[PDB]
Formats: structure tokens, sequence, C-alpha cells
């Protein structure tokens, strides 16, 4: 399901997002990462709902870790397996790191406020 | 909104030059009549001044850029907002039932950086239960979400 011939492909692309080894990228630039990737690994647009459930954690600034990404992007695939798990060991042995959020997180706050501001036209509309 | 790219940035100011041809940083409604006449529109004098109004933010009877800004991407927000919605409902809706719970609002919502609590919840449902069922399906969460 999966190889180096593939590893390479993340690696590289990867570099054109953070070629400074920031080892971390924007969360905005995700969609255009997924995208930038190739098969299998790969989750073409519209992928934002996709990314957001993943569920990845964010430090500061809402940056994402390389492999917190390589994780969740390998599971989307060979899915919650035992294969899987071996694999999560191997490359993860191939810093300042404190995840504050996650996009799961994120997208709660965003609906609230959404909610919340919707509300409040309508909180005073209904007082004549 | 500041989700807006810069390729998007420059697209907006493409057209707020359009506009301001005097390069001066604002649209009068003066510049905003000569741009609709060359286009083959004839609006009046009053008709333009809402036009500047309705976009000016801070009275002073211009539009700079950032406020046309504000204005474009409340535009963009607004041909999603159909869908925004849905993809809203089903964040709260996470058993997939089609009915939102009051366990399913508490589960998602925030406010001053903290929970609500039961009664905050308990209302939220009461207000926006047209059928009375204690839940809120599509519809009703449509009501209570448009304008
Ligand atoms: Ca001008
Ligand atoms: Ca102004
Ligand atoms: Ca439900
Ligand atoms: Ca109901």
């Amino acid at each position: 399901a999966l190889s180096e011939d593939d590893f390479d492909m993340f690696y590289e692309i990867w570099e054109k997002f953070d070629p400074e080894a920031t080892q971390f990228i924007e969360y905005s630039v995700l969609s255009d990462f997924a995208d930038a990737l190739s098969e299998p690994l790969r989750i073409a647009k519209p992928n934002q709902i996709s990314l957001i459930n993943m569920d990845l954690p964010m430090v500061s600034g809402d940056r994402i870790h390389c492999m917190d990404i390589l994780f969740a992007f390998t599971k989307r695939v060979l899915g919650e397996s035992g294969e899987m798990d071996a694999l999560k060991i191997q490359m993860e042995e191939k810093i300042s790191y404190e995840p504050i959020t996650t996009t799961l997180r994120r997208k709660h706050e965003e609906v609230s406020a959404m909610v919340i501001q919707r509300a409040f036209r309508r909180h005073l509309l209904q007082r004549s | 909104a500041d989700q807006l790219t810069e390729e998007q940035i420059a697209e907006f100011k493409e057209a707020f030059s359009l506009f301001d041809k005097d390069g001066d940083g604002t649209i009068t409604t003066k510049e905003l009549g000569t741009v609709m006449r060359s286009l083959g529109q004839n609006p009046t004098e009053a008709e333009l001044q809402d036009m500047i109004n309705e976009v000016d933010a801070d009275g002073n009877g211009t539009i700079d850029f950032p406020e046309f800004l504000t204005m474009m991407a409340r535009k963009m927000k607004d041909t999603d907002s159909e869908e925004e919605i849905r993809e809203a409902f089903r964040v709260f809706d996470k058993d997939g039932n089609g009915y939102i719970s009051a366990a399913e609002l508490r589960h998602v919502m925030t406010n001053l950086g903290e929970k609500l609590t039961d009664e905050e919840v308990d209302e939220m449902i009461r207000e926006a239960d047209i059928d009375g069922d204690g839940q809120v399906n599509y519809e009703e969460f449509v009501q209570m979400m448009t304008a």
C-alpha cells in the first residue's frame, strides 16, 4: 500500500512549503499541501472538512508539525491497522513543540462565533 | 475577513483602482458615478450616496480600500452561507441523526472563552424548537441563522 517511493514524495513536496526545515507549516497552507501531494497520500480539493476532521494538533501561530501531518495522512490511507502501528514507529525515528489547540477545537470556535454573531441580530430585531 | 490571500487582495485592488482614478486612495460618489456611466448605467446622485454610505464605515463620505475589502469579503461569505450553515449543523450533529440535542450544543458551543450552562443550552433549543420535540433539525436551525 505504501513505499519509500511515497515517503520521498512527501519529504520532497514538504521542502517546497518549509525549505527552512522549521518542521512546521501554517494551517492556512494545509489545503494547498494536501493537494500538491501525489497518490496515494494526496487529498484533492475540496479537502477542508477532511483535514479539520483529522483533528490535527496546532502549536502557536497556527502551525502544524511535519509528523502530525504524516501520521494522519497515512492513517487516512492505511486505516487504524497494526501494519500501520508498526509504520508509525519506523518513520517516527527518521526542537520546541507545545500544542495548544486542534483543528476540531478551532472549528468549534468558528461555529460558536458564527452562532453568537447571528444571535445578536436576532435578539435585537425581536425587540421592537 | 483577513482570510484573504495576496492574489485576492490584489484582485480587489484592480477593481478599487478602476474607481479611484485620481489615485488619492478613496472612492468618491463622483468616481463611482463615472465608472457606472462608462459601463452604460446612469444612477441618481442620491443612489450614488446610498451606495457609498453602505460601504463607508467611518462616515467620512468616501470609501478607502480597507472599507472596500471588508465589503467584498462579506460578499464572498454571502455566496457560501447556505453551505457554511449546513456544514455547521454537521458539526453539531455528530451522531448524524439530523437532530441537534442539548448535549450536542453543550459539546461544541463556547462563549467568553468557556463552556455554556445547561440553562443556556436549554433556552437555545426552546427558542429554536418550533415543532417542540426538544431538539433542533435543519429547517429550525436555518431560520435561527438566516437573515
Ligand atoms: Ca479617488
Ligand atoms: Ca470612509
Ligand atoms: Ca444529533
Ligand atoms: Ca424540533
